[PDB]
RNA sequence: AUGAGGUGGCAAGAAAUGGGCUACAUUUUCUACCCCAGAAAAACGAUAGCCCUUAUGAAACUUAAGGGUCGAAGGUGGAUUUAGC
């Protein structure tokens, strides 16, 4: 029942990345050192590449939790600028007020 | 203003009063090392009057009571920037020249550790670098300062320059000086030979030596000269600095190592660094130890009034308000009686 | 109620309180490094590696224990303490002492009287004041007063006044 | 939580693998968010991975197991 | 303007504040009494009661400034004054006693006189009669005259014709030329006057 | 580089404080920093981003 | 299937034009210092190009940083036009 298909894709990607975070962490740790043999590093590289694409953490997009806007999303509140402005103007966000100085 | 112009007789009675230098003495003793602004002032006024100050007087007392038998003593002039350390050293240099010493004058050791376009490799020691341009400049200046002693003093070794050219024992030091000057590539080697010969022969009573080094702190500091591979160079690699360090050791006798710290022109030092340790570092302070530090402080009110009167009589202070007591007070405040600040202010005032 | 910052525990102790000798104190200072504020004479250990506050507290106490015991302990390589590895300047066997000794030897040789030796020269009060001034300049902050004291000492030693 | 050396006894006592596992253990000890079980899981996974890849290690002259 | 309209510009003159109370006219005493109960701005960082303070040189330094580098501008100004004074002293000493009477060595006086010489008396302003603007000659206020003198001097110095010549020397040389009523600045002033005289026929196009 | 005494004391301090005892370059310290923190994916702010 | 999913791929310059950054230097450039210095000065001038390394990333010729390499156009700019009390 997510906002849109793009949000659904993002949710699936987040689930998968969380699921495979540990294995990616370990394999990337193997790849990211100058100590181990380079042959071992190469096999680690091919393996990490062989992991499913959607598990890549970078593929996660921080969309607005409410309207699925892919840009202009404040991380602290996870709300697009439009929705954040709506709520703040209606005074529904604690401690947020129009700035003047 | 003193009728006393002999640099030995004047003392505390002359403290705070001027001391004149004749044009011939200025040309001979001081072909270099005088502050650029003082050189300009002399050019403008046609006269060279240095106020007699307690630091110079005390250094003169020490040099008059110096026992040439004892190992050469190190005197170190230190003080806030623009306190007149360089000109006090020049005053003592003139006194020594009139007493007929041999003045080994380093106008500024800072120049020898920075901004060198021509930095070759020493032929005598392949691990050391040459500074031929500055070496030749200083050699010319030293020749001018000490021509009269130059011929009289003899060498005591065989000094090869090329695979075929050399200087033979008993040759006058003027031969070495001429070789260094005319042949720029051999300037560093000539400077080293000159320093070594003077240091050895001073212990033999052939003369009284005065090693007067301005900006002595440079020798044991850092240098802004980078190798061909952009590698930083430490001072010891520079033969000139190495030989000068050798000279700066009290191991010999028959002379005095007078030197002045000078933060101006220093490298990797804060602006306010003026104390001996602050300006020398561990290595420099240990090398100079033991030494006699002499403090050069800003003008006391009497000296300040004397300098203001000197400028007024020369007519330098053109501002119509300069002669007034209010103008004098304003100058005193804006300069805190500092010699350099007062001179710069009066320049445009 | 969880709060990640809640797990940090700080342990502050004045080294004066710890029963440490001179060598142990110096070794402990070198080991701790910036964790020791000399201005306040306070060693601070901030532990946040363990998840729990109790675990971090236990680890901080353990770190204090191990640091103290190793500081009192001694190791073979310690004997190779170069001058560049000391923070308290020691005039003894120092460059300044060697230089002043050589100067005194030169002065007395010029006097031609071989009534001299290391102990004889170093026993005089003049050397005592000179070394006091040199140590003060080297360790304590330098100023006009200290420089003047050093000047007087050097003048007295060199017999020039 | 901190002293994880006791878990490395299965790995070679010296060599590139030992150095790498020392780094890994240092990181795990500094990590506060993971449980002791999770840290042990990481180390055991590394052990199993190297055991399986032993052939490559021996061909490359790194002794293991 | 952070200063409200009530605030008045400070007056900085020790002589004015030390003037005897008896010498004050009714209006002057009233002015002092009014200022006793008035708001005054803070003394600007550019001026002080220093007897050596020169407003003309202060304004010249401000005009010479580039990007708020008051330090560099003041340094250039003092270097120019020192160079002028040194040149005058050299000429004085090298000159015979008779002409030494005329040779002047006060750099401030030289600067003031050079600027006064360079001041253009009559300017060219666009005046529109019937919908067409023409460059009518016109009298200028003293403020505009002084500003034009200073601006011409500074622009002439900044020109690129003098290459590898430091601003102190450039400005000292040009100031001496102007003092002796020669040089490109005086030439420019004469050119402006010549253009005005040529366009004298359009003077009536002015209405004020 | 460094005096032997100071280097040995630094290694001892690292051992006491639980840091890497062996010499190591930054390329390999990457491993330490990786394992010292939760992966971005594991962070609750990430995997629980959406309500 | 104008819906959903997967792989790959475009996102370039003939050329014009808008805004900004860099400069055309001597009130400049480098060094030290943060304002009393020493050198440079036909050199000034790229954040452009090419090569290498590194950071992040699974993926870097194409993203960013650093270094090396090259020292290019340019020499205060037309009418016109922007901002500032
Ligand atoms: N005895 C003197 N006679 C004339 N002028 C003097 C005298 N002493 C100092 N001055 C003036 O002060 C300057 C000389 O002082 P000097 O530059 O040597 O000072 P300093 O303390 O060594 O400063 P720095 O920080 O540059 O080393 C010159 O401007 C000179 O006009
Ligand atoms: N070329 C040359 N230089 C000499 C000679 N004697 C002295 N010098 C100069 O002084 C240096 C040698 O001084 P010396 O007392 O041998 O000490 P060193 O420099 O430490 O070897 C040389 O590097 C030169 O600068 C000589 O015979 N030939
Ligand atoms: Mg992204
Ligand atoms: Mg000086
Ligand atoms: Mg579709
Ligand atoms: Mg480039
Ligand atoms: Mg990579
Ligand atoms: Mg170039």
């Amino acid at each position: 029942h997510y906002v849109d298909w793009r949000m659904w894709r993002d949710v699936k990607r987040r689930k998968m990345a969380y699921e495979y975070a540990d294995e990616r962490l370990r394999i990337n740790s193997l790849r990211k050192n100058t100590i181990l043999p380079k042959i071992l590093q190469d096999v680690a590289d091919e393996e990490i590449a062989a992991l499913p694409r959607d598990s890549c953490p970078v593929r996660i997009r921080n969309r607005c939790v409410m309207t699925s806007r892919p840009r202009g999303v404040k991380r602290r509140w996870r709300l697009s600028r439009i929705v954040f402005r709506h709520l703040a103007d209606h005074g529904q966000l604690s401690g947020i007020q129009r700035a003047t100085w | 203003r003193t009728n006393e112009n002999d640099p030995a007789k004047h003392g505390d009675q002359h403290e705070g009063q001027h001391y004149n230098i004749s044009p011939q003495d200025l040309e001979t003793v001081f072909p270099h090392g005088l502050p650029p602004r003082f050189v300009m002032q002399v050019k403008t006024f046609s006269e060279a009057c240095l106020m007699v100050r307690k630091p110079a007087l005390e250094l003169l007392h020490y040099l008059k009571n110096t026992s040439f038998a004892y190992p050469a003593i190190r005197y170190l002039l230190y003080g806030e920037k623009g306190t007149g350390k360089t000109l006090s050293l020049c005053h003592v240099i003139h006194f020594c020249a009139k007493q007929d010493w041999l003045i080994l004058h380093i106008p500024d050791a800072h120049l020898w550790v920075k901004n060198c376009r021509d930095l070759l490799q020493s032929s005598y020691n392949k691990q050391r670098f040459d500074q031929p341009l500055e070496a030749s400049t200083w050699l010319k200046n030293f020749k001018t300062t000490n021509e009269r002693f130059l011929n009289q003093i003899k060498v005591q070794e065989k000094y090869v320059w090329n695979k075929r050219e050399s200087t033979e024992k008993g040759s006058p030091l003027g031969e070495v000086v001429e070789q260094g000057i005319t042949r720029v590539r051999n300037a560093t080697d000539a400077v080293g030979i000159v320093l070594k010969e003077l240091k050895r022969q001073s212990s033999l009573g052939m003369f009284h030596l005065l090693v007067a080094v301005d900006g002595i702190n440079a020798l044991w500091g850092r240098t802004t000269l980078k190798r061909e591979d952009k590698s930083p160079i430490a001072p010891e690699e520079l033969a000139l600095v190495h030989n000068l360090r050798k000279m700066m050791k009290n191991d010999w006798h028959g002379g005095a190592i007078v030197s002045a710290l000078s933060q101006t022109g220093s490298l990797f030092k804060p602006r306010k660094a003026y104390l001996p340790q602050e300006l020398l570092g561990k290595e420099g302070f240990d090398a100079l130890d033991p030494f006699i530090p002499i403090l050069v402080s800003n003008y006391n009110p009497k000296e300040f009034e004397s300098c203001i009167q000197y400028y007024l009589e020369n007519n330098w202070l053109q501002h119509e308000k300069a002669p007034t007591e209010e103008g004098k007070k304003e100058l005193l405040f804006l300069s805190n009686a500092n010699p350099s600040l007062l001179e710069r202010h009066c320049a445009y005032l | 109620v969880r709060n990640p910052r809640a797990r940090v525990v700080v342990l502050r102790v004045k080294l004066s309180s710890l029963n440490l000798d001179d060598h142990a104190k110096k070794k402990l200072i070198k080991l701790v490094g910036e964790r020791y504020c000399k201005t306040t004479d306070v060693l601070t250990i901030k532990t946040d590696r363990c998840p729990l506050r109790r675990q971090n507290y236990d680890y901080a106490v353990y770190l204090l224990t191990v640091l103290y015991h190793e500081s009192w302990n001694t190791e073979e390589w310690e004997k190779s303490k170069t001058e560049a590895d000391m923070e308290e300047y020691i005039w003894e066997n120092s460059s300044s002492e060697r230089n002043i000794l050589e100067t005194l030897l030169q002065m007395k040789a010029a006097e031609k009287n071989m009534e001299i030796n290391k102990e004889e020269l170093l026993g005089t009060k003049e050397i005592e004041e000179y070394k006091k001034s040199v140590v003060s300049l080297k360790n304590e902050e330098e100023n006009e007063n200290s420089i003047s004291q050093y000047k007087e000492s050097v003048k007295r030693l060199l017999n020039v006044t | 939580h901190i002293f994880l050396e006791k878990h490395l006894e299965s790995f070679p006592k010296q060599g590139p693998i030992r150095h790498f596992m020392e780094l890994v253990t240092c990181g795990l000890s500094k990590n506060p968010y993971l449980s002791v079980k999770q840290k042990v899981e990481h180390i055991e996974w590394f052990r199993n991975y190297f055991n399986e890849k032993k052939d490559i290690l021996k061909e490359s002259n790194i002794q293991f197991n | 303007s952070r200063y409200s309209p009530e605030f008045k510009d400070p007056l900085i003159d020790k002589e004015y504040y030390r003037k005897p109370v008896e010498e004050l006219t009714e209006e002057e005493k009233y002015v002092r009494e009014l200022k006793k109960t008035q708001l005054i701005k803070a003394a600007p960082a550019g001026k002080t009661s220093s007897v050596f303070e020169d407003p003309v040189i202060s304004k010249f330094t401000n005009m010479m400034m580039i990007g708020g580098n008051k330090v560099l501008a003041r340094s250039l100004m003092i270097q120019t004054l020192e160079a002028v004074k040194r040149k005058q002293f050299e000429k004085y000493h090298a000159a015979s006693a008779e002409e030494q009477a005329t040779i002047e060595r006060n750099p401030y006086t030289i600067f003031h006189q050079a600027l006064k010489n360079c001041e253009p008396m009559i300017g060219l302003v666009p005046i529109l009669k019937g919908g067409r603007f023409y460059q009518v000659p016109v009298p200028l206020p003293d403020r505009r005259r002084r500003f034009l003198a200073m601006k011409w001097m500074i622009t002439e110095c900044r020109d690129k014709k003098h290459q590898r010549t430091l601003m102190p020397e450039k400005l000292s040389h040009k100031l001496l030329e102007a003092f002796h009523n020669q040089g490109p600045v005086i030439k420019r002033k004469h050119d402006l006057h010549k253009m005005a005289e040529a366009n004298r026929a359009l003077a009536h196009y002015r209405w004020w | 580089s460094l005096s032997e005494y100071a280097f040995r004391m630094s290694r001892l301090s690292a051992r006491l404080f639980g840091e890497v005892t062996r010499p190591t370059n930054s390329k390999s310290m990457k491993v330490v920093k990786l394992f010292s923190e939760l992966p971005l994916a594991k962070k609750k702010e990430t995997y629980d981003w959406y309500p």
